RNA sequence: GAACUGGCGAUGCGGGAUGAACCGAACGUAGAGUUAAGGUGCCGGAAUACACGCUCAUCAGACACCACAAAAGGUGUUAGU
RNA sequence: UUUGCUCCACACAAUAUAGAUGGAUACGAAUAAGGCGUCCUUGUGGCGUCGCUGAACCAUAGCAGGCUAGCAACGGUGCACUUGGCGGAAAGGCCUUGGGUGCUUGCUGGCGAAUUGCAAUGUCAUUUUGCGUGGGGAUAAAUCAUUUGUAUACGACUUAGA
């Protein structure tokens, strides 16, 4: 067809933070479509990929991926907490990111 | 090894006899009967990769005949069950993709 | 909180000079048993020469509403402490049960006189069994024959941050 | 000539007015207003749909255009009897509001094979409608 | 959900719209706000004129050129109210603010596009009926904006052209609705009705 | 200038924008969970939550320590005797 | 100034991305009112219907979407042209005429796909520049130095000089 998307779009909002101290080890993700923790409970444990590009070709590609997963819900509005192998570079606040449907329970 | 044996059928969408992981599929509610297929031939030793040595490096750049007539035996038994209810051949030939406005936490498969 | 009504019956501790004290009973609106017994001992220390160390509580029982689906008019007599003095007030509330009536009473006093729970004393609450004994206009307004009114200016709260048409406030 | 005003009627709240519970434990059933507590809340009862007789804030219900006869303060046996006599449940079901609700829940209850089927049928219907869009 | 969101600023409250839009930019949504002369501020016109005069008094004493700049256009007033809610002195704030452009009227890039509203910042949905409000164009031309009438003339011309568009669109959609109704009650129509479409 | 206690001095951490003393809590290096005091329009992590009222200020008001306001008045408005 | 400059087509390199992954899908006004349809005496008109959110509408099947056969219609859509308009607020876009060409999943068939081995973004976008081709297009000024004095601390300014 014309669409081939097998993931859900999301936005990298910020790190986990207090009013004046942030914590880069936990990122905050807005998954689009979900507006409550009860709907966000479907997406727990799903893999997340941040997909970006670079000028230098490394192993056949100019596209590099950072992997992570959803761990828990955050707040009352469907924001989730996500942890990555290496933390997200904080210039990606507001950048798009992919939530895959695996590991599936359905 | 906790894997699922699946087939396309190969005549429909070109997916051969294969094994997949159960955590990487979505079980839809659409059900066909697979009684009449003799799948006890296949096992974990049926799929062997014949592991490659470290010396054989592919600088620049086939199929088992046993595998291809096994596929031809099973898929002709599946498609007879496919022909009963309408539009299943078209459904299995078409691909799945998420459109704009599809919420997977609300979708039923 | 969301109030409940309890009867609390207590007495003095029995002595040899006087066994069987007189078993006083009071009706308390409170959130739970602990607050109910505390308010019971508060009002008995205001009334008689007794305190909690010198007395005991023989019974506490929740009194729920006899007809929780009948719409009543209640007259409520209240003491409250203002910033300069102590005053008595009589307010009447049209509502379906006694605990909800005193909940709206506590909200009404806190809203209109800035009176707190520690300042309000509930003298009594009683159902007005007959109309035309209702003396306040704001509740006598709702007792007319074939009462009907519209609700102008409907505002519907949205789930999305963006709406794709100009909304209507018709009801 | 004659004097003309725009009437601008809307959906009075009184006894016998049928309402739809918007949010709460019922959340989508019908009830009948039994009496009016004050400006902001009313005593309702929904005895056919299983809504218990209760006082409720007017912001938690939506008023429907349906009305039927009740005396004020009627108990639930009389409410159910007059509801069945006026037969307002299928009168609600005949409205386009309830048809919209039923369409929404049907589209929610569709599966992937049914979504494929409606895509094929919509393509066929679009073919015949755009063929009709060539003669006028 | 959208590449660019075009917001019709008419009938909106300035602070509530700015707090919606600033969060949208910080989340990464591109926003363009049109018709900035029709924003509303709650309160009397005289109160908001006094507020702007209190703001207009404030300037650097030894050199007025480096002081706070008092911008007079309605779009720049909205930009001031939004820059107050974005942390504009950082690179993240600058990257957010470059996703925004605010206009008086609807310019020709956006007059053929779709305009949306924000229902939690609309005046008719937020204010009690009876409270007084202002129009940002009237306040701005009271405090020194020079281009209130040319925007009105351009908006009149644009509305004439848009009504000419809408008449043709309405005629076409009535033809399409007529053909859909006549091509309904066939077998595919009843199967789609059973399946929910 | 004294009395009893707790502190700062000698002490970082979360909150009070900011601050020696206030509130919370005292500190090896890390991970996960839960909270205190304080907050949840945006800056800013978190409900433009729910519920009942009150107030429209041609100097509104917005939180302890704390960064001020009184006597006297007002058919402004609300509730009472 | 030893063949330089610009534009057009693709050919290869480099360069990055504040962050495509079906579609930014166009009345205006009011909200104690409207929208749409229809009728008439065309109005601040009569009658009917709708809202109660975009949970919509359009699009959406095919090797990341192939190679072929037929049926039914004379539709739908893409590409390069082509005719006629309209658009100056930041127009740089919108509509339309005609023919060509490709596809059509509206309907019915035939062949292909495996081995990426049980997942690894599994690579499909647009931004700038350079160097090659081969096809057009055009053949300047400014500054220093000299001079002026309507100018001037110096710069700067205003003048003149084939």
């Amino acid at each position: 067809a014309e669409s081939h998307r097998l993931y859900v779009k999301g936005k990298h909002l910020s790190y986990q933070r207090s009013k004046r101290v942030n914590n880069p080890n936990v990122s905050l993700i807005k998954i689009e479509g979900v507006a409550t923790p009860q709907d966000a409970q479907f997406y727990l444990g799903k893999r997340i990929a941040y997909v970006y590009r670079a000028s230098k070709e490394v192993r056949g590609s100019k596209i590099r991926v950072m992997w992570g997963k959803v761990t828990r819900t955050h707040g009352n509005s469907g924001v989730v907490r996500a942890t990555f192998r290496n933390n997200l570079p904080a210039k990606t606040f507001g950048a798009s990111v992919r939530i895959f449907l695996y590991p599936s329970n359905i | 090894d906790n894997t699922l044996l699946v087939t396309g059928p190969f005549k429909v969408n070109g997916v051969p006899l294969r094994r997949v992981n159960a955590r990487y599929v979505i079980a839809t509610s659409t059900k066909v009967s697979v009684e009449g297929v003799n799948v006890e031939k296949f096992n974990v030793e049926y799929f062997a990769k014949e592991k490659l040595t470290k010396k054989e490096k592919k600088e620049a750049n086939e199929i088992k005949t046993e595998r291809v007539e096994d596929q031809k035996v099973v898929d002709k038994a599946l498609l007879a069950e496919i022909k009963k209810t309408p539009l299943l051949k078209q459904y299995l030939s078409a691909s799945f993709s998420l459109k704009n406005g599809d919420k997977p936490h609300l979708l039923k498969f | 909180a969301h109030f409940k009504e309890y009867q609390v019956i207590g007495r003095r501790l029995p002595t040899e000079s006087v066994p069987e004290p007189k078993l006083f009973r009071m009706r308390i609106f409170a959130s739970n048993e602990v607050i109910a017994k505390s308010r019971y001992w508060y009002f008995l220390q205001k009334l008689h020469k007794v305190k909690k160390a010198s007395g005991e509580i023989v019974s506490i029982n929740q009194i729920n509403e006899a007809h929780p689906t009948k719409v009543k008019n209640f007259g409520v007599w209240v003491r409250y402490d203002s910033r300069s003095g102590t005053h008595n007030m009589y307010k009447e509330i049209r509502d379906v049960s006694r605990v909800a009536a005193v909940e709206t009473l506590y909200q009404d006093m806190a809203a209109r006189h800035r009176a707190r729970f520690r300042s309000i004393h509930i003298l009594k609450v009683a159902e007005i069994e007959k109309t035309a004994d209702v003396k306040r206009q704001y509740v006598k307004q709702f007792l007319t024959k074939d009462l009907k009114f519209p609700l102008p200016h409907r505002v519907q709260k949205s789930t999305k941050t963006f709406s794709y048409k100009r909304p209507s406030t018709f009801y | 000539t004659d004097s003309i005003v725009k009437a601008s009627n809307w959906r009075l709240v009184e006894v016998g007015r049928v309402v739809l519970i918007k949010k709460g434990q019922s959340a989508g059933k019908l009830a009948a207003i039994v009496e009016i507590i004050d400006q902001k809340k009313v005593l309702i009862d929904g005895p056919k749909a299983g809504v218990p007789r209760q006082a409720i804030n007017l912001g938690q219900v939506v008023l429907t255009p349906l009305t039927f006869a009740l005396p004020r303060g009627a108990r639930t046996a009389t409410v159910s009897k007059k509801w069945a006599a006026a037969a307002v449940c299928e009168k609600w079901a005949a409205s386009s509001w309830a048809k919209k609700i039923a369409q929404r829940e049907r589209r929610a209850a569709l599966t992937d094979f049914e979504r494929f089927q409606v895509m094929v049928l919509r393509k066929q219907k679009r073919y015949t409608v755009k063929k009709a869009l060539a003669k006028a | 959900v959208e590449p660019v969101v075009v917001i019709d600023g008419k009938g909106h409250l300035v602070g509530r719209l700015a707090s919606v839009v600033a969060k949208q930019l910080l989340n990464g949504q591109k926003i363009v706000v049109v018709r900035a002369e029709e924003l509303n501020i709650s309160g009397e016109f005289f109160r908001n004129k006094l507020k702007y005069h209190d703001f207009l008094r404030k300037a650097t004493a030894f050199n007025k050129t480096r002081g706070p700049f008092h911008f007079r256009a309605p779009s720049r007033i909205f930009y001031k109210a939004l820059r107050g809610m974005v942390s504009h002195k950082t690179a993240r704030g600058k990257a957010a603010l470059e996703r925004l452009k605010v206009f008086e009227g609807i310019p020709p890039p956006y007059d053929k596009k779709k305009r949306v509203v924000v229902p939690q910042a609309l005046r008719v949905l937020r204010l009690k009926p009876g409270r007084k409000y202002t129009t940002l164009g009237k306040l701005s031309t009271s405090v020194g904006w020079k281009y209130e009438d040319v925007v009105a003339k351009l908006e009149a011309k644009r509305k004439v052209s848009s009504a000419e568009y809408y008449a043709k669109k309405r005629a076409f959609t009535k033809k399409v609705a007529s053909a859909n109704a006549t091509a309904a009650e066939s077998d595919v129509a009843k199967q789609l009705a059973a399946l929910g479409y």
